[PDB]
């Protein structure tokens, strides 16, 4: 209960391999470090992380920084993948293990989802009635299970709440967790390089919020993209809170 | 000697009424009372139109 | 009549839902009892068995031919294609809104649009509408009233068209009446019975012919998708929110039609 | 002298109070599809119903967004530009929309002799021409390149290639050497003053993709930026004519400039 | 700060109130050819510096002829001084050029293949510029039928210009006209004379004072910015300009339209 009266941070920039390949310069990280230094960031505070693709980045993304800015190149065929990654890295998740081989799982409320990551995650679900028998599926035979994902690097599965499910995830190359969305992760911001402003970070179908940390820029040159980010770093930082 | 010249389209009546109503600003009460006292007839009404 | 309330007083199972979906959704699901499964899940959510009716349409264009929404609440899962933005917008404008329509006899009379709320809605197997504006003396402007080849074309073999021409000018129409019917429709307001869920790309529905407004009503939802099973689980799991978004029809009465009620 | 801009205006909160020209810029695609010799005459007649007297509506045709971006001209009191969405030209559409919708004050930029720097967030470098190729080399306080030798332009960091219109934004407060292809391009140092209510943009097709601010944290959608779904250019033109009242109401003709240029030039 | 309105300005008649600009000098190629010195622009720049103009503030623009210069004479400069050489056979050309560069013109487009045109006021003219303008007008009676001309046939039109680089046509006000401009090379605009342009001054270097910048035949005003000198040496002409730059600038003034208080009054 708080009563009121009415230079020390690190920044990370996560960019695709395409940006570096186009720039085709060996010392562009050093160039951007000097430019950030002019903008007021002491040398040794700006880091540049590279990821091959959105799909590969979605496999357990680690964002160790006081501020994180993720440049995400748009693709029309990957809107769901972009939305999944954006939700995962823009919201805080409290996750617990899931052992499909041993227990049946259900989702308690709207905050509960099943987040699965790995090389290839094929998830099939069989809902069970109160008597523990598959609805439209047979527990013994997994070929009848309804398929909710297929060879996905990241999946955020939502199923009807209050009904037990038997899962048949491909745990050989995937790991699935029972996660709860605690709230927003102000440490991370996403800038969509080109596209059409398509990101649904809420599983609810009646809500597609556009928070301040979700940005979109039209682009034709990655050098222009990076110069824009450096020039308006102050605005990007002001748009997001601080935490590591 | 030429093809019939199509008469120009006049105006949308809704916007014509809107402008006619807007003209009420440029009305002076005393002069309007004088004009109301003057009996407009078939000649006076249309003479200056 | 007046309805007087109070701003201090503390005030302290019988409806049907219809899900309209494309054929490819069922084709991908490929489970003969998927409708029964969804019925049981809706029951878990609190919808008695038989209260949910599933309707299958083959395409947006085909569904646009006289859409027949016959539930207390209707949810239309409309897939997105970047080449069908106008078609999706027309279908959304048709169903999400209430239209008072009267028949138009193009082959006899000329027609005009009274105000911004009035348009011409054409439906059928193939609507090829051509128009010719007329002046006060019934002569075509930029077209010859007798030669229909000179008319200006506003549609081409369309399953559904919502045409809007300049108000206050008579028009002569050459809509193909054999495979199409055109009606003079005045938009009354919103049809709260129906909600549209765009399962696909960006939010592009412009349900107002006014170029300055593209309002995004609460009943126009959008979801990214990769599996129809996931789409349907989303709909079932958030049915409460969708119903809260919708409301019961307030239209007093119109032409009789079949409904799926309790 | 100054129209009394320094003086105040006192207005009351209770007292009841209760030939403009219209330019229509459209692509050649529209004319080709319309395929009529007198469609301009038809639209003039139809505008006459909405109340624009004959001789007040003019129709300008441009082959492409790219070509129209080469020194666009604003001729009328109300300039409505129909822009055809193309998924591969989003940045070009954004740059053209920024240039026309916003007022700019530009100064000459002789690049063969002088280093240049952006001063504040309102300053940009606007280059226009048949082919504008821009390579920038930032300099440190010692006037040495950062990641690029000053003498050799091949080490410069490219920002635009064979572009009809470029709005370059570099880091403020750092000098740059620019190897801009001045043979077919002219680059000027511009500052954005404010909105230009004279011009409105109507995008046919697409999915509402226009960022008219260099800031990445802001993509404002003003009232003069509109979008419509389209399948017939006759339908598009009838929509514009029928709703010209709303478009004009959203616009304002006091921003009419003396010259048709999209920017104010100061030497 | 209160742009776009006209608030009365109040001042006192009994109170005592006890460089940065840029000058552009337009001259013909004949001047440079006669001077025949490569560094003459640098020399004039140094002399202007002596007079008080920081180096780099004086621009020297060269035009080949009055006729060529008349094609869109863009003068973007805080002060502009145009030395135009008098020619006995170019009096109307000189007057047209002087009017165009000495008055402010608000111009609208003209699509002569869609519309008939009438001039509604004494300040409304048709200004046409380009490689070759050939304006041929047909006045129309109230039936849209030509008067003394045939609306269908252009050869019967009455010609008011022939291969003119610049021309300012003035027809009888209030009557519709059908035009046959050669738009393939020349562009015509419906222009209205807002008023004087204080940025520009014209020095006629040669014959007598013949410029008149008013269509009205009853008046031929000779304003402050219309100067005239005799000459036999372009070096002498330039020395005179440099020496009396202060007088020229005092006769001129900063462009009212480009003042940051003209916002929403047809500039800035
Ligand atoms: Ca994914
Ligand atoms: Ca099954
Ligand atoms: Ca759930
Ligand atoms: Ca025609
Ligand atoms: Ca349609
Ligand atoms: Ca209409
Ligand atoms: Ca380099
Ligand atoms: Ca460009
Ligand atoms: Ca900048
Ligand atoms: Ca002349
Ligand atoms: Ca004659
Ligand atoms: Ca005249």
């Amino acid at each position: 209960p708080i009563t009121g009266s009415m230079l020390t941070s690190t920044l990370c920039l996560y960019y695709p391999t395409e940006a570096a390949t186009e720039i085709n310069d060996n010392s562009w990280k050093d160039t951007l470090s000097q430019l950030f230094l002019t903008k007021g960031w002491p040398t040794g505070s700006v880091y540049f992380k590279e990821y091959t693709n959105i799909a590969s980045f979605s496999v357990d993304p680690q964002l160790y920084c006081d501020y994180n800015v993720v440049l995400m190149k748009y693709d029309a065929t990957l809107q769901l993948d972009m939305s999944e990654l954006a939700d995962l890295i823009l919201n805080e998740w409290l996750c617990n293990p899931m052992d499909i081989t041993l227990y049946y799982y259900q989702q308690t409320d709207e905050a509960n989802k099943w987040i699965s990551m790995g090389s290839s995650c094929t998830i099939k679900v069989c809902p069970l009635n109160t008597q523990t028998l598959g609805i439209g599926c047979l527990t013994t035979d997994a070929t009848t299970f309804e398929e909710v994902a297929t060879a996905e690097k990241l999946v955020i599965t939502d199923v009807v709440d209050g009904v037990n499910h038997k899962l048949d995830v491909t745990t050989a190359t995937c790991t699935i967790r029972n996660c709860k969305k605690l709230g927003p992760r102000e440490n991370v911001a996403v800038i969509q390089v080109g596209g059409s402003d398509i990101l649904d970070i809420t599983a609810d179908p009646t809500t597609a919020p556009q928070t301040e940390r979700m940005m979109r820029i039209n682009w034709k040159k990655w050098w222009q993209v990076f110069y824009t980010v450096v020039d308006y770093v102050d605005q990007i930082i002001q748009v997001m809170s601080k935490r590591s | 000697n030429s093809v019939t010249v199509r008469q120009d389209l006049e105006r949308q009546l809704g916007e014509l009424r809107e402008e006619f109503n807007a003209l009420s600003q440029e009305i002076a009460m005393s002069q309007l009372i004088d004009l109301a006292l003057l009996p407009l007839d078939m000649f006076s009404m249309f003479s200056g139109i």
